[PDB]
RNA sequence: CGUAAAGCGCACGCAGGCGGUUUGUUAAGUCAGAUGUGAAAUCCCCGGGCUCAACCUGGGAACUGCAUCUGAUACUGGCAAGCUUGAGUCUCGUAGAGGGGGGUAGAAUUCCAGGUGUAGCGGUGAAAUGCGUAGAGAUCUGGAGGAAUACCGGUGGCGAAGGCGGCCCCCUGGACGAAGACUGACGCUCAGGUGCGAAAGCGUGGGGAGCAAACAGGAUUAGAUACCCUGGUAGUCCACGCCGUAAACGAUGUCGACUUGGAGGUUGUGCCCUUGAGGCGUGGCUUCCGGAGCUAACGCGUUAAGUCGACCGCCUGGGGAGUA
């Protein structure tokens, strides 16, 4: 049944009453979530997740923190999937139409990186323009092209991603997310208990989500 | 002070409901029961339960349908400070007809649909919808 | 506020037996006792305004209790006030 | 009715209102039916008559009411007998600036007396008035007197509110906890009524160090009936009796039931190799923060300003006036 070796639970006091039903913890000043209730939430989780991924999966593996950002620009990034691994530039969904050209400048630039003007102008402008592009790259990588409108959303840490999720809620976008003992649920349709800032429950489920979009209907 | 228990029922409900509370209990009585009945028989609660003898305990199982609580509102109407009584033709109908009014009569605690058919009337205990 | 020896004595003078402690008549009598005891504390002092509040309480408590009994068993009421000596 | 008009300064309680839970009885409240009555006109519905209309008229409908009779008994009221959780009584303890009385301690101030010692001290923004050559201030020693209790001391504790801080004894009120034992709805609220009620203020007597309305002097100022300075009387202290008001405020009436959380403070108590200065529970009170919810908003938020009930008090534009 279990597969999460050592993600057991996490998070001490800072608990959110509403996250009681998914708790059975009480180990030394910290809750262990209800392991045996998290897995029935891979059922439903990766299910309506894939059930749409074959209907065609457009995702947004949204998850930040200089401590798991790169481990999101991964097979999470790779597949039928888009992502954000830095500061969730607010209104990026709700104001996509303004931000849509924050994109044109990323391309119309890199498309021009080993092309267009580049080694020319000044060797001032140079890295003094790749700073324009470096900045853009993180926070606005995964976006690059959005071909199929943001369709579901998968987030690592419910509340830490206040804004992201809120926006979804506003635009009618499923929001699949894992929620720590401390975080507010109910912002999340398909809620996933368990730790949300340890190198494992990430990768595990993260990489496990990459494994279900990346395959649904050949 | 304990003075009005029927409001307390109506309330413990109203409250617990709003607290998405599974069940709820309280001191029982002939009267509390007759209503817990109509409440169930009209399908506002799952099912009641009286578990005692010297110190009886009414227990109601609440209901939640969509995400909401089934009982959208529950008010007193008569009360010690001010008793209400309606004749048959003057009986009230809640939410135009949807939801109901609990009226005690010379032939027992029954709804407004009920008492209206029975062709009588009494003390209108409370409103539910 | 009265002694265990003294309070006991009166339970045992008024109730069915020591243990029948909460009998109307007993309460009343052990109050009545403390009241009269007190009459000499507030004889001196007098400006013990605070303690006084407690004493009235004792009287108004006793008063309601005496009222109860009367309604209940009038027969027991009259005996009581006679024997305790009040209600001129 | 927190901050806009509005919670009585606080309490106790008569009348009054309201009242847990069970069975029987009653049939007053309540409900049902029947009968009678509810004048005609008017109103309203359908018609009819004046050339139309207003107007006139037929017939219904309606008069939501009242009474009488007979019934129904769930609720309320009455009578009866109970019940134990509401409320009391009982037992051993606990914490406390809760009250009343009496006793007592040290530190300082002022004063009185004396040693040493000598021209200043004191005060301000700066000054002066004041004080010192009859020796001041400074310092040391002895004494008198009154007033308040540093450190502890703390969003600490007690009380109904007012408000209560040295130490000790005596008298005394309340609150809380742990066991079970007793009474058995004895309860909640409360107009009228009664009690209490900071400071100031009044009356007779005391008492008087420091402080200080008034008043006097010195200054500042354009003026200075002030703020500052040097003085200082009522008063501030005690007993007895008055007065009855405060932003007497949480500007939030009392009682009860219900409703996610988080970190403390304080005070009981059960359990754990007491084997840790603790470990896990379980009551009372208290502070901060915050969820729903509530709010005009600020904010409140299990100590509600949320959700409901019982009763009381109070508001109805500003000024006039809490005046006549
Ligand atoms: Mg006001
Ligand atoms: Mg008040
Ligand atoms: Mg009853
Ligand atoms: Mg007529
Ligand atoms: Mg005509
Ligand atoms: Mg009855
Ligand atoms: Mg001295
Ligand atoms: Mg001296
Ligand atoms: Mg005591
Ligand atoms: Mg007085
Ligand atoms: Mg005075
Ligand atoms: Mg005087
Ligand atoms: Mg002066
Ligand atoms: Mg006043
Ligand atoms: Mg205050
Ligand atoms: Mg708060
Ligand atoms: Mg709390
Ligand atoms: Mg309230
Ligand atoms: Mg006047």
């Amino acid at each position: 049944m279990l597969k999460a070796g050592v993600h057991f639970g996490h998070q001490t006091r800072y608990w959110n009453p509403k996250m009681k039903p998914f708790i059975f913890g009480a180990r030394n000043k910290v809750h262990i979530i209800n392991l045996e209730k998290t897995v029935p939430m891979f059922n439903e989780a990766l299910a309506e997740l894939n059930k749409i991924a074959s209907r065609k999966g457009k995702i947004l593996f949204v998850g930040t923190k200089r401590a798991a950002s790169e481990a999101v620009k991964d097979a999470a990034l790779s597949c039928d999937q888009f992502f954000v691994n830095h500061r969730w530039l607010g209104g990026m969904l709700t104001n996509w139409k303004t931000v849509r050209q924050s994109i044109k400048r990323l391309k119309d630039l890199e498309t021009q990186s080993q092309d267009g003007t580049f080694d020319k102008l000044t060797k001032k402008e140079a890295l003094m323009r790749t700073r324009e592009l470096e900045k853009l790259e993180n926070s606005l990588g995964g976006i690059k092209d959005m071909g199929g409108l943001p369709d579901a959303l998968f987030v690592i840490d419910a509340d830490h991603e206040h804004i992201a999720i809120k926006e979804a809620n506003n635009l009618g976008i499923p929001v699949f997310a894992i929620v720590d003992t401390n975080s507010d649920p109910d912002g999340v349709d398909f809620v996933i208990p368990g730790n949300d800032d340890a190198i494992r429950a990430v990768t595990l489920y993260l990489g496990a989500v990459a494994a279900t979009v990346r395959e649904g209907r050949s | 002070s304990m003075q009005d228990p029927i409001a307390d029922m109506l309330t413990r409900i109203r409250n617990g409901q709003a607290a998405n509370k599974a069940a709820v209990t309280m001191p029982s009585s002939k009267l509390k029961v007759a209503i817990a009945n109509v409440l169930k028989e009209e399908g506002f609660i799952e099912d009641f339960k009286v578990e005692g003898d010297t110190k009886p305990e009414l227990e109601l199982t609440l209901k939640y349908f969509q995400g909401k609580a089934v009982v959208e509102s529950i008010q007193r109407v008569s009360r010690p400070g001010l008793r209400i009584y309606k004749r048959k033709d003057e009986l009230p109908k809640v939410m135009a007809g949807l939801g109901i009014a609990v009226v005690s009569t010379s032939k027992g605690v029954m709804t407004d649909r009920a008492a209206r058919q029975a062709g009588l009337g009494g003390e209108i205990i409370c409103y539910v919808a | 506020s009265l002694s265990t020896e003294a309070t006991a004595k009166i339970v045992s003078e008024f109730g069915r037996d020591a243990n029948d402690t909460g009998s109307t008549e007993v309460q009343v009598a052990l109050l009545t006792a403390q009241i009269n005891h007190l009459q000499g504390h507030f004889a001196e002092h007098k400006k013990d305004h605070h303690s006084r509040r407690g004493l009235l309480r004792m009287v108004s408590q006793r008063r309601k209790l005496l009222d109860y009994l009367k309604r209940k068993d009038v027969a027991r009421y009259t005996q009581l006030i006679e024997r305790l000596g009040l209600r001129r």
